[PDB]
């Protein structure tokens, strides 16, 4: 923009499990690109380059961190996926804020569910904040602006 | 009882009915295999002409069916729910080639086999089998072991014509509603719309050009030699 | 209607003119191939005789042609517009062979599809 | 939590071995975490995204650090399956504790075996604690919370 916004102020919503202000709060969010397969050829009599063609637009998966909550919904919906093969795929939204706690600019995440769940090391040695992470699978998304 | 892991199991059978077992021929696996596979093969007759652009086709036959999977045997000791034993797994080799494999002097041949695991239920009989043998005890007891097969597909003639319930040959009936002709029914029926007038004597009918609607008539079949 | 993603639809039949549908014949997927292929082939005859430094290649026929393809059957619950079903895929391979490959009484024979 | 906690309070404790005080003092946890297998999956007209199916849970090796003890029965007990075969699996918690020293959270982990030991390098020139790693495997863990 003229002067373009920060990244530090923002806020995860989840769609199809039981709100909790513990669970809107995230240290850090990543993961929101995309990027298009293509294929090579060489046509006999063109010198000057290869052609290039389109196949399948690709997304990465979506990463979360905070520190270890213990009474968490979104952990108990990871739990039923990891431990009995239960899946029920989830929206969520991410915002982007402004300094009236608006939204400046949202993403539109589709059909997300849970891949990856851990907690780092522990060290007797080392003053430190327990960290928990979640990975997340989803489809495609949309963004809103 | 859905929470519990079902195990595959193989019965031997004594008759081509499948209703006398033979006595202690039921083998249990202790861990299942990972995929099973099947084939399928129908066959046709494709001679053709010089001079063609195409063949004039033919079905000639449907070939037997094949299963196909992979087991494991091991006693050494890690897997929840079962002991080591003195002789490894000796005893278990040994129960699953008298079920699947050794030949009955009873009837003169070996046994037929029905196997059965959740959904999958297949009756035939062993074609091929390899066991190669991978770990050892110190004094020659083996304790892991590796099994490949091969099962074809059994079906007796009593049965085959019963599920092939091939039917111009048998009797039939219809009856009558609004939109029907009898020219058209007999070409359903028979292929050819030629026999029309011997349905409407075979069922007493002089006004056949007019159908009532609520009328059941009957087809009877075309004579041979 | 150009919007609509379109799936691939198998139907049997009981005539050699594809007139008269087998009841209760018809197969629709869940999930479309990748790719498919077909095959083309064309026959000559070229016997010549010894001394020659060519031969006028004569034609004879046309073969028959051959398609292929590749299917996935899934009732696990992350493809969306689907449900689990209690039976999971039990259902959709009995009435996929029912069409497909079993023989029919009433022709002595398998179906045309 | 509204304000976490930290990660260098911590006890791990056996089930099937001799219990020991000097046995359940560690310098270091790690590998309490857990992934799902996937496939992918082309569907012809569907140019969007490819499907993903999940197929298996995944779990890493635990992973113990602490300073060399001679007497130890964790040591005996994986001898005996390093030199003769002979394995015994057994069950193990890990509990992370609060001011109470009571638990925050534990760690259930099942059928656990010794797969790794060893001792780190000796140098004549550095002042330095002799260090002891043992490495085990395991079928799953569960959580209490």
């Amino acid at each position: 923009t003229y002067y373009p916004p920060s990244s530090f102020h923002f806020l995860v919503e989840f769609t199809g499990i039981d709100a909790k202000n513990n669970d809107h709060e995230f240290q850090s969010v990543s993961g929101l690109s995309v990027d298009i397969d293509t294929e090579e050829f060489a046509e006999g009599g063109e010198n000057r380059f290869k052609h290039k063609f389109p196949v399948k637009t690709k997304y990465p998966n979506l990463v979360l961190k905070r520190g270890v909550l213990v009474d968490s919904k979104v952990i108990s919906w990871c739990r039923d996926a990891i431990e009995d093969f239960e899946f029920k795929p989830i929206d969520l939204t991410v915002k982007l804020l402004n300094e009236e706690h608006q939204p400046l600019m949202t993403w539109n995440v589709v059909h997300a569910y849970p891949v990856k769940w851990s907690v780092e090391d522990f060290n007797a040695q080392e003053s430190k904040m327990a960290i928990e992470s979640v990975e997340l699978s989803y489809n495609y998304f949309k963004t809103i602006v | 009882s859905e929470g519990k892991l079902e195990k595959l199991r193989i019965v031997a059978y004594k008759d081509s009915k499948f209703s006398d077992e033979v006595e202690n021929g039921e083998f249990i696996t202790l861990l299942n295999p990972e995929k099973y596979k099947f084939q399928y093969r129908v066959e046709q007759n494709e001679d053709q002409a010089s001079g063609t652009s195409s063949a004039p086709i033919r079905f000639n036959k449907i070939l037997p069916q094949t299963l196909e999977f992979d087991f494991l045997f091991d006693r050494t000791g890690v897997i929840a729910g079962y002991e080591v034993t003195e002789d490894g797994i000796i005893n278990d080799i040994d129960h699953f080639k008298k079920v699947v494999y050794d030949y009955n002097g009873e009837k003169h041949k070996p046994n037929y086999l029905m196997i059965t695991w959740g959904s999958l239920l297949f009756k035939g009989y062993l074609k091929e089998m390899d066991i190669e043998y991978k770990l050892f005890r110190p004094d020659g007891t083996p304790i892991r072991a590796m099994a490949t097969t091969k099962i074809g597909e059994f079906v007796e003639e009593e049965l085959r014509t019963a599920q092939e319930n091939n039917q111009p040959d048998m009797s039939h009936y219809r009856t009558v509603k609004e939109g029907d002709t009898l020219p058209l029914m007999t070409y359903r029926i028979y292929g050819d719309s030629k026999y029309y007038l011997e349905v409407a004597k075979a069922n007493g009918l002089t006004n056949f050009r007019r159908l009532k609607t609520g009328t059941e008539l009957i087809f009877p079949p075309l004579q041979k030699q």
